[PDB]
């Protein structure tokens, strides 16, 4: 099917150029849907349209962001990139890329969206995260503690996507030191305390760090 | 030896309508067709009688550049042997046509938020247009047996109809600038040859 | 500009009729199509109604849209509200200059949801963290409907008001909330106490753990 996925630096220093690349699978940037848009959404706020680009170089940007937004199309790789120069503190948002249908009478139908990525705009000494195991009725519960990570996007998928039953990802908190902390526990039966190794898997994309621990 | 003004034909700011399409005669210059590819990916680049890969190697007698803006759903009508409103009443290509039909989207230049009524087309007429025939008539066309005498009666309509051309329209309704290059391939003389 | 305006929040009992307003501050809402997208907490928006009267495959018949040109506004009526429909809804239109404009979002709340009880759980510090001369208690809260849950700690002889980070409760995938409390302290202070108790203050009742640092 048609799937879109965002990519790019998860953290950009202030006053720099925010660059994100959206890779489209199952459909090229061609006569298919004629439009490919970018939509951002700050945490706790509504959607905000950035702009869409046509395969013939036609660009339509937001009036409030006309000076900074610059979108480019690369049909050879089926990827269209967004360049947002001169970033500010209010630019922290989850940037989505979605196709827009133009085959009808008028423009409509934001049909397929992407998963989005949270790109922060703060230069806060981006160190790496750390993991800590949590020691453990017919069922039990235990997990792994994650601390000292500035970029919010983190994944704690257990067993590379296996044993998803009872898995809960509690929201992170902003500590006084400026770092976040994550705690993800999985509900497991008490009979399986001796088998089914609880190897918790973490993946920090902005720092390319993958750690595993029981 | 000098470069032909193909760029000046393509990059024209104000294009003519399909019922009054402009005509430019290219002669006494180096026909370097490589400058055409400097624009955005075209919606239609169909060539007839010649190959688009080796246009710079052939030599042509007369090179006519026809420029007109049409609707996106009507781009397929500009081709040898088609039939439609634009093909019959606005622009008729001959059956033995030799050239390329170059069309690209121009929604950012030829559209306006409040509508762009500068471009018009002929809705109906008495008979079909001959190949390469231009009709700039604006007299009221009569449809019934009774004479209209130049008024908009019950069965009297204007010959021309205006395009909408709003940017929010679909891809089939957006404006498309079409450049039809007519090539008289070395019939009697050899005048306009490519880069050698 | 074509800034659409939506109500900030709306609530109604289930199986009833709920209408979401979408008013245009300028221009005309009839000149361009109006689309409605459903964005659940922690997910990507999904098209619900497009072309103002068309519904794609897979969307239940509970969603239907209409246009009111007499008031230059649109409305999204919901027939038979249920729990799975509690999400954010944005009405989207287009300005005459090819500018796509989204609404402010309407927070739908299912009032007919029953009460819930929090699931308090506490985990002791890890061996590596204790070897690193540090400690951080992790008290987890989940499965509570009212978002007014506060945290508290005890030292079995006096309350604890040290460095404690409390997570802001947010909606889960199942219309419920979750919370967490992190208490960091030195391992000496952790071992020099009889017992700690993460006191979770719910509406009326309270649940604690009373975990002793003795192994």
């Amino acid at each position: 099917q048609v799937q879109l996925q965002e990519s790019g630096p998860g953290l950009v220093s202030p006053s720099q150029t925010l660059s994100l690349t959206c890779t489209v699978s199952g459909g090229s940037i061609r006569n298919e849907v004629y439009y490919w848009s970018w939509i951002r959404q700050p945490p706790g706020k509504g959607l905000e349209w950035i702009g869409y680009i046509h395969y013939s170089g036609n660009t339509y940007y937001n009036p409030s962001l006309k000076s900074r937004v610059a979108i480019s199309v690369d049909t050879s790789k089926n990827q269209f990139s967004l360049k947002l120069n001169s970033v500010t503190a209010a630019d922290t948002a989850v940037y989505y890329c979605a196709r827009v249908s133009v085959g009808g009478r008028l423009v409509s139908t934001f049909d397929y969206w992407g998963q989005g990525t949270l790109v922060t705009v703060a230069s806060a000494s981006t160190k790496g995260p750390s993991v800590f195991p949590l020691a453990p009725g017919g069922t039990a519960a235990l997990g792994c503690l994650v601390k000292d990570y500035f970029p919010e996007p983190v994944t704690v998928s257990w067993n590379s996507g296996a044993l998803t039953s009872g898995v809960h990802t509690f929201p992170a908190v902003l500590q006084s030191s400026g770092l976040y902390s994550l705690s993800s526990v999985v509900t497991v039966p008490s009979s399986s305390l001796g088998t089914q190794t609880y190897i918790c898997n973490v993946n920090h994309k902005p720092s390319n760090t993958k750690v595993d621990k029981r | 030896t000098n470069l032909c003004p193909f760029h000046e034909v393509f990059n024209a700011t104000t294009f003519a309508s399909v019922y009054a399409w402009n005509r430019k005669r290219i002669s006494n210059c180096v026909a370097d067709y490589s400058v055409i590819y400097n624009f955005a990916p075209f919606f239609a680049f169909k060539c007839y009688g010649v190959s688009p890969t080796k246009l710079n190697d052939l030599c042509f007698t007369n090179v006519y550049a026809d420029s007109f803006v049409i609707r996106g759903n009507e781009v397929s009508q500009i081709a040898p042997g088609q039939t439609g409103n634009i093909a019959d009443y606005n622009y008729k290509l001959p059956d033995d046509f030799t050239g390329c039909v170059i069309a690209w989207n121009s929604n950012k230049l030829d559209s306006k938020p409040s509508g762009n009524y500068n471009y018009l087309y002929r809705l109906l007429r008495k008979s079909k247009l001959k190949p390469f025939e231009r009709d700039i008539s604006t007299e009221i066309y009569q449809a019934g047996n009774k004479p209209c005498n130049g008024v908009a009666g019950p069965n009297c309509y204007s010959p021309l109809q205006s395009y909408g051309f709003r940017p929010t329209y679909g891809v089939g309704h957006q404006p498309y600038r079409v450049v039809v290059l007519s090539f008289e391939l070395l019939h009697a003389p050899a005048t306009v040859c490519g880069p050698k | 500009e074509f800034m659409l305006t939506q109500p900030h929040s709306v609530s109604e009992s289930p199986e009833m009729t709920v209408t979401i307003s979408c008013t245009g501050s300028s221009g005309s809402i009839a000149d361009n199509y109006v689309q409605w997208y459903q964005q659940r907490p922690g997910s990507a928006p999904t098209t619900v109604i497009y072309e103002n009267y068309q519904r794609p495959s897979g969307v239940p018949n509970r969603f239907s849209g209409s246009i009111d040109s007499s008031s230059n506004s649109a409305s999204l009526t919901i027939s038979g509200l249920k729990t799975e429909d509690e999400a954010d809804y944005y009405c989207q239109s287009y300005d005459n200059s090819n500018v796509a404009v989204f609404g402010g979002g309407t927070q739908l709340t299912v009032l007919g949801q029953p009460k819930a009880a929090p699931s308090v759980t506490l985990f002791p510090p890890s061996s590596e963290e204790l070897q690193a001369n540090k400690a951080t208690l992790v008290c987890l809260i989940s499965d509570f409907y009212p978002g007014a849950v506060t945290v508290a700690w005890k030292a079995d002889s006096s309350p604890v008001k040290a460095g404690v980070e409390t997570t802001t409760p947010s909606k889960q995938s199942n219309n419920k909330y979750a919370a967490s409390s992190y208490l960091s302290l030195t391992p000496e202070q952790w071992k020099s106490h009889r017992s700690y108790s993460c006191q979770v203050t719910h509406e009326g009742s309270t649940v604690e753990k009373t975990v002793a640092p003795t192994e």
